[PDB]
């Protein structure tokens, strides 16, 4: 029946689409937390650093 | 459509019929349409009539 | 998508290993390694193979695929451990598979593969390439990945494309690896394949892997020589594909978010000097988003943009600009709050500049010159009428009058502007 | 562009109309200069 291949063919469109729209989202989210992990680990560098040149 | 900007984008139409009532239509021409422009100064009747 | 339809092939195609079960030809010894840990949907059966050590995973079914040799059984035998290898919810994660006595099963294997590419060969190989970012290990070599071949022959035929951009932009989350592709060549690949005009959703790819990029500052440094803004622009202004301006909004974001040294930040000006993104904003801030990411880079563009404007508006480098002989179209020549708050700075020492442009429109009849110091003499005249008096009293009227017969009707057209500026009250 | 273009229209004729304006002023001091 060309209806339920249509049904079908709908039903692939929507899903790929909104997984693709939900992974781009999240890799998006992934990258900003891996930037938040480096502002943090410079903040820390710094906050160590700090002590270290005082007690050398 | 489609061709005018290729994305592949079925544009699926499904067919249905439920309570609605349709439009009303009947094919007129140059010879013909201020007859039927006569006939539809009273109005126009019922859905396949 | 016809690597999905590689993957429906071969996942409907149990293997016959149970018949290879202690067969040395096929996994004599990982076929009870395949047995047990039949259900990857089992926490017991990752935890069993935390248990072995390691002794078998990523250990000897690396050279289980030396093992097996003919083609139409290699892709089975290859997908029947890749699905393990691939999807990888937490049976791996970090580097669980970690086999550390021999370095031929901890990385650098690889070589063999990178060859004939067609039957997911190469394909199977970046998709081990792409073993860094979400997992315990370190790219040992880059250059043995870095010049290959498996990312120059994909630059022209085309899924596997995508595929190979998918794993190169995972790949590129590490400064440490980017900061030595940047100083090397990789930016040449990109613009190949940026100049090479190709689908949306591959330069929705490479927009990404260049945001990803401008993460590290270093990396914009070095880019900076290169037009990458005024291109993005471009695209965003000739591709509207939702995801496309939205990574392209996201690059101009860090563009505008890191700027070490302004000085070298010329690209403030040349961002909007080469494509006014300000319209496009203002047609998208009219535009309504459920997405507060869109909308918030779109708030934080006007705002730069316009600090950056707000540069734009000054009067001695304006004036240096007119000195230099070359009047570029600084975008002050049309500002009201320049005709209106300085209007009083172009009468210089006994109306100075206004005597030098004169003299530069006597010198030089190049329509632009022409067009910016008469126009910029209209809008000053405008407001002094005692400036009018004085200009009469240079002789430059005459000199304009003269300038209506040159030979671009644009040059009469601005000759003309001019004067009927002066006509007020003449 | 083209409503940019009808703005310099517009700018036109303001401009001739005001042009128009001085003529007549001007010949109206001129009618008075005829006169020893």
């Amino acid at each position: 029946a060309l209806s339920d291949a249509d049904v079908q063919k709908q039903i692939k469109h929507m899903m790929a689409f909104i997984e693709q729209e939900a992974n781009e989202k999240a890799e998006e989210i992934d990258a900003k937390a891996e930037e938040e992990f480096n502002i943090e680990k410079g903040r820390l560098v710094q906050t160590q650093r700090l002590k270290i040149m005082e007690y050398y | 459509g489609t061709e005018h900007s290729g994305s592949t984008v079925p544009s699926i139409l499904n067919r249905m019929q439920t309570n609605q009532t349709p439009p009303t239509y009947n094919k007129t021409n140059k010879f013909t349409h201020g007859f039927q422009n006569i006939v539809d100064a009273y109005g126009i009747g019922t859905y396949r009539e | 998508n016809i690597i999905a339809a590689k993957a429906a092939e071969v996942r409907a195609n149990k293997v016959n290993w149970q018949s290879y079960l202690q067969g040395q030809m096929i996994s004599a010894e990982d076929c009870e390694f395949i047995q047990r840990f039949e259900m990857k949907r089992s926490s017991e059966d990752k935890q069993e193979m935390l248990q072995t050590e390691g002794s078998q995973c990523a250990k000897t079914f690396i050279n289980l695929m030396t093992h097996i040799s003919k083609e139409q059984t290699v892709q089975y035998i290859l997908t029947m451990v890749d699905d393990m290898l691939q999807e990888n919810h937490q049976r791996v994660s970090i580097f669980f598979d970690y086999a550390k006595r021999s370095k031929s099963t901890a990385w650098p294997y690889f070589l063999p593969m990178l060859n004939r590419q067609d039957p997911f060969t190469v394909h199977m190989a970046a998709r081990i390439i792409a073993k860094l970012a979400a997992w315990g290990k370190e790219l040992m070599e880059g250059s043995d990945l870095n010049y290959y071949f498996n990312w120059i022959k994909t630059q022209l035929s085309s899924q596997y494309v995508q595929c190979v951009a998918g794993c190169l932009q995972l790949m590129l989350r590490v400064n440490e690896y980017r900061f030595a592709w940047v100083e090397a060549d990789g930016v040449n690949c990109i613009m190949g394949v940026l100049s090479n005009k190709c689908g949306f959703q591959l330069q929705y790819q490479m927009i990404f892997s260049i945001w990803l990029l401008a993460f590290s500052p270093q990396m914009c440094e070095h880019l900076r020589r290169y037009n990458i803004i005024p291109v993005l622009s471009d695209i965003l202004q000739e591709s509207v594909k939702e995801k496309v301006t939205r990574i392209i909004l996201a690059a101009f974001r860090n563009f505008l978010e890191k700027s070490t040294e302004r000085e070298t930040r010329q690209e403030y000006a040349l961002a909007m000097i080469q494509c006014k993104v300000l319209k496009q904003l203002e047609n998208l801030e009219q535009q309504k988003y459920d997405d507060e990411d869109i909308s918030e880079d779109i708030k934080f563009l006007l705002e730069k943009l316009g600090e950056s404007v707000q540069d734009l508006s000054s009067f001695d480098e304006y004036s240096s600009e007119l000195k230099s002989g070359r009047l570029e179209w600084s975008p002050v020549h049309k500002s009201e709050k320049f005709w209106r708050e300085n209007a009083v700075r172009l009468n210089e020492k006994n109306y100075e500049l206004l005597k030098i442009l004169t003299k530069l429109l006597e010198v030089s009849d190049d329509p632009q010159v022409l067009a910016v110091a008469a126009h910029d003499v209209g809008e000053y005249v405008r407001h002094y009428p005692r400036g009018k008096r004085v200009i009469e009293q240079l002789g430059g009227k005459q000199l304009v009058m003269n300038h209506m017969h040159h030979e671009d009707q644009q040059v009469r057209y601005n000759a003309l502007l001019a004067v009927q500026k002066l006509m007020v009250h003449n | 562009n083209f409503e940019k273009i009808e703005n310099e229209l517009k700018e036109i004729n303001t401009n001739q109309e005001a042009l128009k304006r001085n003529f007549l002023e001007l010949t109206e001091l001129k009618f008075i200069l005829r006169k020893t």
